DNA sequence: TATATACTAAGAACTTCTGACTGTTC
DNA sequence: GTTCTTAGTATATA
């Protein structure tokens, strides 16, 4: 969808006396559950997609304010970019004392009408000016029949909800919890896009993740040309990036204001001010000095116009894993520049896959960049698990190292092992099996940095101190393999360390 | 500090600062006058306060710093 | 390591004439020595260069005599290379009219080495003589000369106009003498130490490769908690960046110290200037607002680690990881710390087991404390000289990205017709850069890209030359040998006209 | 491998 | 002589007046 | 034109 558009999620909780103090047992509370869900998802969205929009608005309350001054509707925080000033507002309600505050500030929960509630949320989406990529409404209620008493209200409810379904807005409820009354065919089968007393769909909204994302975007579009005449349009995209911590901003100590760094360069002999034209680049070789233009120090790189230079093809066994150089990239046609080039792209991909052969190219990502040698190794698509995209179809960009990279190894001799040790190592390596999944692990540094960020933001008692799968679970290795370390010691270990 | 945070701890961990409980300034404000700080009013301090302990230059501790009261 | 360089050129008469179709040995070896001095100029290696332009019309050498050590002009003694020496060589040299022996110059350079290579610390010595073998030489001291070369640790090489695979009988018997001498130095392999002048151009044309020594990092390869093994990390690949890099200097004065890149921090209000390095505290963006984090709290709340922590998290199938996902900056090589053989054999057991069972290891990695940890593939490698294991960063989950990328097999709007398909077959078979050779399935990899110098550094050194050898002059274009180097070998381009031609009639190519 | 004069 | 962080430096994906409409009027 | 996104260019520690 349109990239500049942004995701927008509005939160809407049943504020009636129904679930404010349901608390059948003393281990949970639906309001203490819905607010917990909202806080968790909203803090996750802080780090994840800080560019997006969230809003929380309660219905059925006794105090009133909204855009249209209606009855029993409270817009707690409007639609805006997420921030701590609202983390605190939500946190103010977490607690039995907090629920006391909520009830004596907005109300026990009066009469309501989800027709008017959807009215309000629709107005909220309409209000804000930034374009919206996706628009989702989350209800939080368990009164599976909003009203079996006034049918006209319910008819008006289907009407307005169907309208919202056709104004571009989706709607969603998770059935939180109710003694009985845990069904969706009662008035909601026609609303949302078998059933039980609790929603799995709300459990994952507690998964409490700190990833971040960037949407479907080119790194750079370059025109792959087979020769000097045939040219096709390729979008160089990125599929692994090594996220770094967000770059810090310098604050004046005490105002906490931005400080607007103003680095400059000027003379030492005089109190003048050197201008960018007024400086020269230099090196020192052979006990003699060198001068070039600041312009020339970048002209020393002009090698080829931007694009891709296919020369020939290679067998996929000759392209070796042993010589990785840079994060790989992905190749996919972009129909916009050269119309119909997608056909030729597909032809090359299919036929190369058929003959199990690589494609070699010269890659000049932008101007003023020396070219490297890159392999267009085709990739087949796989969808088998649930018919959802896993490996996008197209070409890799396996960068091929230049000679100046080999880093000649300090040769040492080899000593073969005896087949007895390798035979027992067979069992050793078998025992420590574990299936590896691409998203198995997290950066302890990035995760902990984000965690400390919330910790300092929200004035907590003590940071989360997340423990992460990066550290090995030592007892597991000592146990599930046994004491075979001593076996390999008595096999191949003299007394010295 | 009306209440702690880990930054309190940080500046607690960074003793280069002297970290003060809120009521005493209210006290000073209710005195209309700066009441000189007595560690009943603090949580923690750089040692220079502690050399002050006598109200002057001779200790480091407490079980000591009390004025006729109940 | 250290090395001593003493080049020896002749300035006699015979090299002043040659076949009109090929440049004379004088100018040929002259370009050769010029660009060789270029090599050891750009490379910052501590090699010290001396020059002996024997066969001189005069005699300017420390060992001057009536007939002993005659007709030699030592250009300059064994010190560092520098530009003015190169310029003088390019200019001061003159065509000669005499003929002189080269054993004379060989012994003269021998004496120079014995007189200087001990006065300053050295490790290995090299003597190189360029000539055309048109000299009158006696075999008197050859035994003693080779003896001293063995004792003084000097390697002798000769470079001659003819090719091993039309010269005078003088030159022919000189060539036989040269073979005798080289074999009298090293052995039968002395044949390879014979060099022509065209092949010298071919083997020398490129600028000096930027050799780069790695670091012996030893680490404790940890598996479980009771099978620690000392492991030595070395390297296979690193994106190499220049070592000397651009100093900013003021025009018309050309002093570095006359410029200060001082940074000043101001405030947005009335352009108030903040005090440079104590009033600023670093913040971070958490949604709308900025949290006053700091540096002290950074070092206090930062994640910590034990240290090296190269500990194996587990083992997995080869296909369980893939080429695409390799997320490294650099690719390590994982070898045993030397002198502990039992460790080496244990590691060999590890590697071979992983190989035959195509299993791959996943190890937590960290270069050291205060550095971000790291998880990735530990791939094992086999070479007849030695087994190998390599480590590469593999992504953390936040680093992985996901995209839809609407598929292609829905090509009801693109429709790769069979004519196009068999066309592309003709292409990918015809432009096949690699084709099987020697019945060993070593395909036509006359584009390895693994032996090919990085053109960036080539252009950088060429620029530094062309604007060093000259005062202010406009820059030159890319030297054609660089382009021929970068472009594919010609035969592939030749084979490609017809298939690309049949392409151009089978697809749309809108603007 | 090439060495010395070539390296 | 490493690797880590900062920086700054640049490139790209995000605006650019004109047309049509509805009233309003007669 | 604005903002962004890289990179890469720099510096500093044992």
């Amino acid at each position: 969808y349109k990239y500049s558009g942004r995701d927008s999620l509005i939160f809407l909780v049943d504020a009636s006396k129904a679930m404010f103090e349901s608390q059948s047992e003393d281990e949970l509370t639906p309001f203490d559950m819905s607010i917990q869900c909202i806080q968790s998802v909203y803090i996750s969205k802080i780090i994840s997609s800080d560019r997006d929009l969230l809003a929380v608005v309660f219905y059925g309350t006794e105090k009133d304010k909204n855009s249209v001054n209606f009855k029993n509707i409270y817009v707690l925080q409007e639609l805006d970019n997420p921030g701590a000033k609202r983390i605190l507002e939500l946190d103010q309600f977490k607690g039995q004392q907090g629920q006391k505050r909520f009830q004596d500030m907005m109300g026990h929960g009066s009469d309501y009408s989800l027709s008017e509630v959807l009215w309000v949320c629709a107005n909220l989406f309409s209000d804000v000016q930034f374009k919206m990529s996706h628009k989702r409404i989350m209800l939080f209620t368990n009164e599976d029949n909003p009203h079996g008493n006034d049918s006209a209200k319910a008819s008006r409810a289907r009407t307005k909800a169907g309208d919202l379904r056709d104004t571009g807005i989706f709607l969603d409820l998770m059935h939180l919890k109710k003694p009985g009354g845990f069904d969706i065919s009662l008035f909601y089968r026609d609303i949302i896009s078998v059933h039980f007393e609790e929603s799995s769909k709300l459990e994952d909204l507690l998964r409490k993740v700190r990833a971040k994302e960037t949407r479907k975007r080119a790194l750079s579009r370059l025109k792959l040309k087979l020769n000097k005449d045939i040219v096709i349009s390729v979008g160089i995209y990125n599929l692994v990036q090594k996220a770094l911590k967000p770059p810090p901003i310098k604050l004046y100590r005490e105002t906490n204001e931005p400080v607007k760094t103003k680095t400059r360069t000027f003379n030492t002999s005089t109190g003048g001010l050197l201008l960018p034209s007024d400086t020269k680049r230099s090196q020192i070789y052979g006990s003699r000095q060198i001068i070039l233009e600041k312009e020339e120090t970048e002209e020393l790189k002009r090698f080829d116009d931007p694009g891709l230079m296919l020369m020939g093809f290679k067998p996929l066994v000759l392209l070796k894993k042993h010589h990785y150089l840079r994060p790989s990239l992905f190749v996919y046609p972009e129909e916009s520049l050269v119309i119909g080039s997608s056909t030729l792209f597909s032809a090359l991909l299919i036929k190369c896959l058929e003959k199990e052969v690589a494609a070699l190219c010269r890659y000049t990502p932008r101007r003023n960049i020396p070219p490297y040698f890159v392999a267009l190794v085709p990739q087949e698509e796989e969808l088998d698990d649930q018919k959802i995209q896993v490996t996008p179809p197209g070409f890799q960009l396996v960068f091929l190292p230049f000679a100046d990279d080999k880093r000649k190894m300090p040769f040492t001799e080899k000593i073969m092992a005896t087949p007895e040790q390798v035979g027992k190592m067979k069992a050793i390596v078998e025992k420590l099996r574990f299936t590896y999944r691409s998203d198995s692990f997290e950066n302890p540094v990035l995760q902990q940095h984000f965690r400390n960020l919330e910790a300092l933001a929200l004035d907590l008692m003590e940071p989360e101190q997340a423990v992460d799968l990066t550290l090995p679970k030592v007892e597991a290795m000592n146990k599930r393999l046994g004491s075979l370390v001593d076996e390999f010691k008595e096999l191949v270990y003299p007394p010295d360390y | 500090a009306g209440s702690e945070n880990i930054r309190v701890k940080n500046i607690i961990l960074s003793n280069k600062h002297d970290v003060v409980k809120p009521a005493w300034l209210l006290e000073c404000f209710k005195t209309k006058s700066f009441v000189p700080w007595q560690p009943r009013f603090m949580i923690h301090m750089c040692p220079s306060t502690k050399e002050h302990f006598a109200r002057e230059y001779d200790c480091y501790g407490d079980s000591y710093f009390i004025d006729t009261d109940l | 390591n250290k090395a001593a360089v003493v080049l020896c050129m002749d300035v006699g008469f015979t090299m002043s004439n040659s076949i009109p179709g090929i440049e004379s040995p004088f100018e040929q070896a002259k370009k050769v020595i010029t660009m060789f001095v270029q090599r050891q100029v750009f490379a910052e290696n501590k090699d010290e260069i001396a020059l002996v332009l024997f066969g001189t019309d005069g005699t300017d050498n420390p060992l001057s005599g009536g007939d002993q050590y005659q007709n030699i002009t030592v250009h300059r003694h064994l010190m560092l290379p520098d530009f003015d020496l190169l310029e003088d060589i390019e200019s001061k040299i003159q065509p000669g009219s005499q003929q002189a022996d080269f054993l004379d110059a060989l012994i003269v350079s021998m004496d120079v080495i014995q007189h200087e290579t001990i006065g300053k610390k050295f490790e290995k010595r090299h003597i190189e003589i360029f000539t055309d073998l048109s000299s009158r030489f006696s075999k008197s001291q050859l035994d003693i000369i080779i003896h001293s070369l063995k004792k003084c640790d000097i390697s002798l090489q000769f470079f001659l106009p003819f090719s091993l695979g039309g010269i005078t009988e003088q030159q022919k018997e000189g060539l036989e003498i040269v073979k005798m001498v080289m074999i009298s130095l090293e052995g039968e392999d002395g044949l390879d130490e014979i060099y022509s002048f065209s092949e010298s151009l071919r083997k020398l044309c490129v600028f000096k490769k930027i050799e780069r020594h790695s670091i012996h990092w030893p680490c404790r390869l940890t598996i479980g908690s009771n099978l620690s093994i000392r492991i030595a990390a070395y390297k296979s690949i690193l994106q190499e960046r220049v070592k000397k890099t651009w100093t900013v200097v003021d025009a018309k004065t050309l002093k570095k110290e006359d410029i200060q890149k001082e940074t000043v921090y101001c405030l947005n209000d009335d352009d108030e200037t903040e005090v440079l390095k104590e009033d600023i505290i670093q913040g971070f963006r958490y949604g709308s607002d900025i949290v006053p984090f700091s540096k002290v709290d950074e070092e206090q709340m930062k994640y910590k680690s034990e240290g090296k922590c190269f500990s194996v998290l587990g083992f997995c199938k080869s296909s369980q990881v893939q080429r695409r996902f390799f997320m490294g900056n650099q690719v390590l090589k994982v070898f045993a710390a030397r002198d502990d053989e039992a460790a080496a054999v244990a590691l060999s057991s590890l590697i071979h087991a992983l190989d035959d069972l195509d299993m791959v290891a996943i190890v937590r990695y960290a270069y050291d404390k205060r550095a971000n940890p790291q998880v990735g593939v530990a791939f094992p490698h086999i070479k007849h000289n030695y087994e190998c294991l390599v480590y590469v960063q593999l992504p953390f989950m936040e680093d992985l990205r996901q995209y839809m990328f609407s598929s292609l097999k829905n090509s009801k709007k693109y429709a790769p017709t069979e004519a196009q398909l068999n066309a592309v077959d003709a292409l990918i078979d015809s432009m096949s850069l690699a084709k099987k050779d020697e019945k060993t399935d070593t395909l036509e990899d006359l584009f390895p890209t693994t032996k090919i110098p990085n053109p960036r550094f080539q252009r950088l050194f060429q620029c530094l030359l062309h604007r060093a050898l000259h005062p202010r002059e406009p820059l030159p274009p890319i030297q054609q040998h660089i382009w021929n180097m970068l472009n594919p070998p010609a035969e592939v381009t030749t084979k490609s006209q017809i298939p690309l031609s049949k392409i151009k009639t089978l697809f749309p190519l809108i603007e | 491998k090439p060495r010395g004069l070539f390296s």
